[PDB]
Parts: C-alpha cells; sequence; structure tokens
C-alpha cells in the first residue's frame, strides 16, 4: 500500500535520493538545460521551483542563503541564483521550469526529459504547438463564438 | 520443484503467441510538421531535437573558452550573437533561433 | 430522363478524357521539382499528361499521400489526382498548415458536391454558392418540404457515399463540350457560360464522382473518405439545402459537433 | 549453411502478354548472423507482417528493441533494392508479404555455476528474412458476421445424409 | 594516316580487303545482338571484346530483351582506322532496330516490341594480330542524336540529405 | 460484437455456445475440402 504518498524512491535511500536531486539542480543552475531520466526530472523541477522561490526572498535573508549553500554544491552558482535567476522571474509567480520528453536513452531505453528554466540563453526547444487558428474546425469554432457574441 | 513432463510445442505456441505477449501496434506517430522526419505525440522530434542539442553544445564550448577555468558563473544574462553579456559564434542564424 | 441522363453524361466525360489522352505522343517526360519545408530539394521525373501529384507523393512516401490534399504547382492549387503539365514546382497542402485556407475552400466545395449528389438520387440543381468557412456551413441551391426524417435519410446517403470511397475525377474542358453535357439544365448552362466569360481560355472545370458529374470553380479533395463527420443540417427557401462537415484529421467530438450542427442550422 | 532466400532474387519469369494481369514485383532480402534470439526476432517480425513498408518503418522507429533497428535497416535496404535493381517505381507501394526469423549458427560457452558445477551457455544468433511485394497491403480478414455463421450452420444442416442405410 | 594504318594491318594479317569488311562487321553486329536475345555468352565472346562484353551484358542481367533487325538504311560505311599490337577500325551504321526490355517478372521498361525505330551508330572494332578476329570495342555516343527513348516508369531523384 | 452475437445465434437456432466459437488452424487444415460425394 502507498496511498497519498509523494516522493519517488530514487537512490540507495532518502539521503542518496536528495543528493541525486541536488546534483541535478546544480547542473540545471550551471547550464539552464539537462537531459535526464523523466522520473527524477519531475522531482528536480518541483525542487527547482521551490529553490527559485527561496532565491527570490533575497541574499540578505539568512535562511535562504543557507538553503542555497546546501543545494548549490558548486558555490559560484549561489550568486547566479541571487543576481540572475531571481531577477529574471520577479514578474512571474511559479511559471519557471519547462519540462518535455526526449525520444528515449539509447542503452537502457529509459524515458528521458529536458528541464530548462524558462526563457534562458540557449537555442529554443522544438515545442509542441497547438493547431493554427486558420484551420477548418478552428474557423468553425471562431464563427460560433462570433455568433454567440452577436446574440449577447 | 521440477517439471514433471516436457511442455508440448503446441502448448508453448499457444502460451507465447497470444495477444498479450504480441507487440502492440501503436498510433502515437505523426509527421514532424517542420523537418518531416516523423515523431511520437507527447515527445520532441528526435531529429529536430538533435540540431538544437548540437547548437547548445557549440555554445557551451564557446562559453567554456570564454570562461578560462572552472568556478566562474558570472552575474550577466548571456546572449548568443552569430554574425552581427555576448557569446560570439559565426555562420548565419538558423531558421528557428530568434 | 434520370435513368438515361447520368449514363449519357458519363459516356460524354469518358469520350472527352479519351480525346485529351489522344494529344500526347507516347509518354512525354517532364522534370517536376519539389518546393517545400521538408524532404528537399527533390525532383520527380514524371510522365506529363498521365502522372499526377499523387504519384509524386507516392514516390516520396505514404504519409504524404495520406495527408496531402491540394498540390500548389507554380503557386496554384492542383488536385492530388489532376495531371502535371510541363516542368514545374510542387508543394503539398494538409489541413494543418500555417496557411490552410486554400485547402478549406476545396474541402467545402467537395462537401457541396457530395450534398448535390445526395440530393440528385434521394427523391434540377442551380449552383453551389461560394461560401466562406466562418459562415459556418457549406450550402447547395436546388429547385424542386423535408422533415427531420428526410434530413436523417440524406445524412445516411452521404455516409454511404463516403464509405463507398470514390476518387474525385477532374477535367478542364472546352465550353462547348460542357454545354453539350449539361444542355438539359438551364441554370447549369448559364453558370458554365459565366465561367467561360470569366477566363480567357474557355477552360470549364468539370468534376466527377463515379456516376455524378458537376461544374465548380476551385479544386476538390482527392476522395470522399476524407470526410468523416458529415451531416445535412436544414433546408431554407429555389431551396438552399445546408450542411456542415468535418474531415478525418480534424474530428470534432460529440458536444462540439452538436454545437457546430446547431450553428449550421441557423 | 544453406541460402535459398538470397537466390530467390535471381528468378526470371517469362514475359507477359498484353491482355494479362500485371504480375506484381516480389522482392526477397535478409540479414544473416544477427546477434539476437530467434524468438525475440519473431515478435518484431509478427508486428511487421501485413503492413506497408512505410507503416512498418514507422513502427520500428518507435519500438524500443535492439532487433527493431536491424529490421528497419533491412527494410530500408530492401526498399533501395526495389527502387534500383528490381524496377519498382513507388517506394510507398511496397508492402511486407512475409517476415520470419531463422536460427543462425550458435556458439557454445561455459557458464560456471556454484558448487563445482557448470552450465553451457549458447550464444545465439538469428537470420532475419523479408519478402516485400509491390501493390497496396492486402485487406485483412473481415471478422465473420452472425449472418455468415448462420449461413454456415444452414449449409452444414443441408449437407447431412442418412449415414449408413444405402 | 588511315592509309598507313591499313597498310600496316595488311602487312600483319596478311590477306585483308576493306571493300567487303563493312558488310562483315554488320553481320557480326547482328549476330551479337541475336546472342543478346538468347543469352549465349559462349557465342558472344567470339564476337565483341573484353571491354565491350561487360559493358553490354552487366545491366542486362535477369531481364529479357526482345531485339529484332530490319532494312539497313544506306550502305555499311567505314570511317577512321588506326593501330603489343591491337588494331582499331571505326564503322558508321544507320539501321532500323526494335527494342523491348522486359523485367524479372515480365512487365516492359524500355521500348515497343513491334514498332521499329531508326538508329545511328559509331561502332569501333578491334583485332589481335595469331587466332584473333574483328570484335566490337566501343560505341561512340556522338554526334548529338535526339536523346533516347524515354523510360516508361517514373523516377524520384533524392536531394542532399542532412 | 462477439459474445452477444454468439448468444443471438444460440437463441435463433437453439444450441450451445461452444460450436460457434471458431476452431484452430490445425483442425481446419485436417478438414477434407473435396469429400467423396454420393447420390
Ligand atoms: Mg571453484
Ligand atoms: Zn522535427
Amino acid at each position: 500500500i502507498s496511498h497519498g504518498r509523494v516522493f519517488r524512491r530514487m537512490g540507495l535511500g532518502p539521503e542518496s535520493r536528495i543528493h541525486l536531486l541536488r546534483n541535478l539542480l546544480t547542473g540545471l543552475v550551471r547550464h539552464e538545460r539537462i537531459e535526464a531520466p523523466w522520473a527524477r526530472v519531475d522531482e528536480m523541477r518541483g525542487y527547482a521551483e521551490k529553490l527559485i522561490d527561496y532565491g527570490k526572498l533575497g541574499d540578505t535573508n539568512e535562511r535562504a542563503m543557507r538553503m542555497a549553500d546546501f543545494w548549490l554544491t558548486e558555490k559560484d552558482l549561489i550568486p547566479k541564483l541571487f543576481q540572475v535567476l531571481a531577477p529574471r522571474y520577479k514578474d512571474q509567480t511559479g511559471g519557471y521550469t519547462r519540462m518535455l520528453q526526449i525520444p528515449n536513452r539509447s542503452l537502457d531505453r529509459a524515458k528521458m526529459a529536458v528541464i530548462e528554466y524558462k526563457g534562458n540563453c540557449l537555442p529554443p526547444l522544438p515545442l509542441p504547438r497547438r493547431d493554427s487558428h486558420l484551420t477548418l474546425l478552428n474557423q468553425l469554432l471562431q464563427g460560433l463564438r462570433q455568433d454567440l457574441r452577436q446574440s449577447q | 520443484a521440477a517439471p514433471k513432463n516436457r511442455r508440448t510445442i503446441e502448448v508453448n505456441r499457444c502460451r507465447r503467441r497470444n495477444p498479450q505477449k504480441l507487440i502492440k501496434v501503436k498510433n502515437n506517430i505523426d509527421v514532424c510538421p517542420e523537418c518531416g522526419h516523423l515523431k511520437q505525440k507527447h515527445v520532441l522530434c528526435a531529429y529536430c531535437y538533435e540540431k538544437v542539442c548540437k547548437e547548445t553544445a557549440e555554445i557551451r564550448r564557446q562559453i567554456g573558452k570564454q570562461e578560462g577555468g572552472p568556478f566562474k558563473a558570472p552575474t550577466i544574462e548571456t546572449v548568443v550573437l552569430y554574425t552581427g553579456r555576448i557569446i560570439e559564434r559565426d555562420r548565419k542564424r538558423p531558421s528557428w533561433f530568434t | 430522363s434520370p435513368t438515361e441522363l447520368t449514363e449519357m453524361r458519363n459516356d460524354l466525360f469518358n469520350k472527352e478524357k479519351a480525346r485529351q489522352l489522344s494529344l500526347t505522343p507516347r509518354t512525354e517526360k517532364i522534370e517536376v521539382k519539389h518546393v517545400g519545408k521538408t524532404d528537399p530539394g527533390t525532383v520527380f521525373v514524371m510522365n506529363k499528361n498521365i502522372s499526377t501529384p499523387y504519384s509524386c507523393a507516392m514516390h516520396l512516401s505514404e504519409w504524404y499521400c495520406r495527408k496531402s490534399i491540394l498540390a500548389l504547382v507554380d503557386g496554384q492549387p492542383w488536385d492530388m489526382y489532376k495531371p502535371l503539365t510541363k516542368s514545374c514546382e510542387i508543394k503539398f497542402l494538409t489541413f494543418k498548415d500555417c496557411d490552410p485556407g486554400e485547402v478549406n475552400k476545396a474541402y467545402w466545395r467537395s462537401c457541396a458536391m457530395m450534398m448535390g449528389c445526395v440530393i440528385e438520387r434521394a427523391f434540377n440543381l442551380v449552383r453551389a454558392p461560394e461560401v466562406p468557412v466562418i459562415s459556418g456551413a457549406f450550402c447547395y441551391d436546388v429547385v424542386l418540404m423535408p422533415t427531420k426524417e428526410n434530413l436523417r435519410s440524406f445524412t445516411k446517403d452521404a455516409h454511404a457515399l463516403i464509405y463507398k470511397d470514390l476518387p474525385f475525377e477532374t477535367l478542364e474542358v472546352e465550353a462547348k463540350v460542357a454545354l453539350e453535357i449539361f444542355q438539359h439544365s438551364k441554370y447549369k448552362v448559364d453558370f458554365i457560360e459565366e465561367k467561360a466569360s470569366q477566363n480567357p481560355e474557355r477552360i470549364v472545370k468539370l468534376h466527377r464522382i463515379g456516376d455524378f458529374i458537376d461544374v465548380s470553380e476551385g479544386p476538390l479533395i482527392p476522395r470522399t473518405s476524407i470526410c468523416f463527420q458529415y451531416e445535412v443540417s436544414a433546408v431554407h427557401n429555389i431551396r438552399r439545402f445546408q450542411g456542415v462537415s468535418l474531415p478525418v484529421h480534424l474530428r470534432a467530438h460529440f458536444t462540439i459537433w452538436d454545437k457546430l450542427l446547431e450553428r449550421s442550422r441557423k | 549453411i544453406s541460402r535459398k532466400w538470397e537466390k530467390k532474387n535471381k528468378i526470371v519469369y517469362p514475359p507477359q502478354l498484353p491482355g494479362e494481369p500485371r504480375r506484381p514485383a516480389e522482392i526477397y532480402h535478409c540479414r544473416r548472423q544477427i546477434k539476437y534470439s530467434k524468438d525475440k526476432m519473431w515478435y518484431l517480425a509478427k508486428l511487421i507482417r501485413g503492413m506497408s513498408i512505410d507503416q512498418a518503418l514507422a513502427q520500428l522507429e518507435f519500438n524500443d528493441k535492439k532487433g527493431a533497428k536491424i529490421i528497419k535497416e533491412v527494410l530500408l535496404e530492401a526498399q533501395d533494392m526495389a527502387v534500383r535493381d528490381h524496377n519498382v517505381e513507388f517506394r510507398s507501394n511496397l508492402y511486407i508479404a512475409e517476415s520470419t526469423s531463422g536460427r543462425g549458427q550458435c556458439l557454445k560457452r561455459i557458464r560456471y555455476h556454484g558448487r563445482g558445477r557448470f552450465g553451457i551457455m549458447e550464444k545465439v544468433y538469428c537470420h532475419y528474412f523479408v519478402k516485400l511485394v509491390e501493390g497496396p497491403p492486402p485487406p485483412p480478414e473481415p471478422p465473420k458476421t452472425a449472418v455468415a455463421h448462420a449461413k454456415e450452420y444452414i449449409q452444414q444442416l443441408r449437407s447431412r445424409t442418412i449415414v449408413h442405410t444405402l | 594516316a588511315s592509309q598507313v594504318s591499313i597498310r600496316r594491318i595488311k602487312d600483319y594479317d596478311a590477306n585483308f580487303k576493306i571493300k567487303d569488311f563493312p558488310e562483315k562487321a554488320k553481320d557480326i553486329f547482328i549476330e551479337a545482338h541475336l546472342c543478346l536475345n538468347n543469352s549465349d555468352h559462349d557465342r558472344l565472346h567470339t564476337l565483341v571484346t573484353e571491354h565491350c562484353f561487360p559493358d553490354m551484358t552487366w545491366d542486362i542481367k535477369y531481364k529479357t530483351v526482345r531485339w529484332s533487325f530490319v532494312e539497313s538504311l544506306e550502305p555499311s560505311h567505314v570511317v577512321q582506322v588506326r593501330c603489343n599490337v591491337y588494331g582499331q577500325i571505326t564503322v558508321r551504321m544507320h539501321t532500323r532496330q526494335t527494342l523491348a526490355i522486359y523485367d524479372r517478372f515480365g512487365r516492359l521498361m524500355y521500348g515497343q516490341e513491334d514498332v521499329p525505330k531508326d538508329v545511328l551508330e559509331y561502332v569501333v572494332f578491334e583485332k589481335q594480330l595469331p587466332y584473333g578476329s574483328w570484335r566490337m570495342h566501343t560505341k561512340i555516343v556522338p554526334p548529338w542524336a535526339p536523346p533516347k527513348q524515354p523510360i516508361l516508369k517514373t523516377v524520384m531523384i533524392p536531394g542532399p540529405q542532412l | 460484437e462477439e459474445g452477444p452475437m454468439i448468444e443471438q445465434l444460440s437463441k435463433m437456432f437453439f444450441t450451445t455456445k461452444h460450436r460457434w466459437y471458431p476452431h484452430g488452424r490445425y483442425h481446419r487444415c485436417r478438414k477434407n475440402l473435396n469429400p467423396p460425394k454420393d447420390r
């Protein structure tokens, strides 16, 4: 039984799992993109968002700083987190982290995934579009909407 | 425990040629509207994703070159300029970076 | 008479086709290029009055065949099954492009034609009106009161036709020939004349669905099977019959479909 | 070691009369000594069987299995052959008539078991076979209706005799 | 130069006359084409050289051709001749030739069986000078003849893949 | 639809389900296509 039970069981224990998560987070901070196995990626994203929120609170808060220290192993990244990422997302609330599939990893045939903080500096991912508005069904829908508007 | 008699070939066929064990004929597959190389729904196009990855790698290399050793990570949002903080590539811009 | 007429028209069409075939001297070859966002920069070495853009599609893959509907050759829409005269540049058009307006119109035309066909058997046809997509229907004007049962029957007929899965045969013909074909129907004749007047070449565009034949301005969709959800909404007083229909590649789903139908009904 | 599949591409059927059905292009191709188990190959083969080349290719692309890649490669090669050497005009018009897996020559090794004991590992190989035919993939079995069943039953009923007497 | 070559050939052989040669050449050609229909590699090799044999037998493999011959236009002409010791003659030919190339399965991929077409040829012959003979070496694709017969099947030419 | 169809058939003809279920390949191969017909 495992009803209402968040947190997947990643490494060789919970500490290990946490460590793994941290590494991923660090990588993300460094890079602003990671190819990683999809099951851990979501966890990372969850943690990542929280981390960014924490960073937003500002350098001067000690708790936040401590958290940053804990989670960013490479240490140069803490300034980046404070003096860049936070600045970038001051307007947003929790839209950060964009998480999409990758075909499949070649050797073990795992489910894979990408994880970028939103916007960022790298070439854009080939995102899944919605169908264009000029298509038949869409056009019909638009017409219907117009009619409704006219009625009211 | 040990098999008391040899499993007959007919039986075996029935067991292992049954529709639960046969590979399903999937219907996720659509054409890649840019690039045309064919891809799954819910997944990034493999070919389309490849170019992007390559681009990232080259940009990464350039970044590395710029930032001498490890432990740098500066306080500027970087930009990638091709031919007219800054990272200076080369070539024309592709028909997707904008 | 309706038993004679259809056969006669078909025969005429066949004759015309034969005549058309006659002109080319034993397999004349042309090099038709593919302009496109994907699979470039291919060229297909085709046989000119026989081979269509469907052949080209086939050469490329099966996917193209499945999803292509109009073939922009030198920036003008050919039908998938209408032959490629001379060396030119092809693009294939789906429902799901950035600019799918040409396709939509064609689809509408096809739907109208289907409706007309349904009408002709079920029991004189003036024209198919040039209706947009935002107008929320494809209509067809008919000179002769129908109940819901009648409508249902009509719908069923349409469905049957779709199932039968007939290719939309195409010809660009002399005006005289067209007149000869439709001399019994006056409105049709008038329409043909108008069309002739419109262009410098007389070049009347005849389209055919097995037994049924009709005139129309634009190109048409390859086959009737591309229509998936097809219904006949209502008739309004000449009597304009209306319809709304969504293809494979854009399925509406129940509630949405119902809404669409309702909209059409107005 | 025998190889008749390879040979099969070297047949010459005597030429047709004008008033005669087209006679579609059959095309045979293999891969020998693939490192895989035959039964595993068989599932993939089964998955491919009735399908158009293109559809089969698509399926293979997204089937995450070692052998799938190999089969895809084989299919591609077959397609190429058809277009070049075997005078098939449209790639899209090729469907897979047959696909089967034979066992290749297998190498015996020692497995080294607990206690003093040991098994003999057999390192397995396969031959993958394909036959492509020209023309669209034939329509599958339409599942026989109640009516058909009834008809059959009626026929059966009719068919009986008085058995023994005369 | 041609005259000199001829003289040399005469000296080599020795008995040789070019007044009758064109006809002989034509006959040889005809024989070769007949052989091609019947797939006689045994017969072919007495005609046609080791350079030309593989050039006219590789493409045509597993596929049945249905050649025939009819009324040669103009007389059989002989243009330039020249000369280890392996000699060379060139022959101009203007004939009516039927061509019908059928595939492994049957079918028909090149030309009409019954309808004869009028063809131009610049056929080069060679000979070894102990037990040699005059055999075909090359077919010179000049002057600038009006293309070929067009191919029946449609073709796709793939562009540069990326 | 299968089971329902079978049931319907049974109802029609008064018989058990077991005969309407389709028998295997071997058995069909065995069956004589050109039996010796008499009278
Ligand atoms: Mg020991
Ligand atoms: Zn793509």
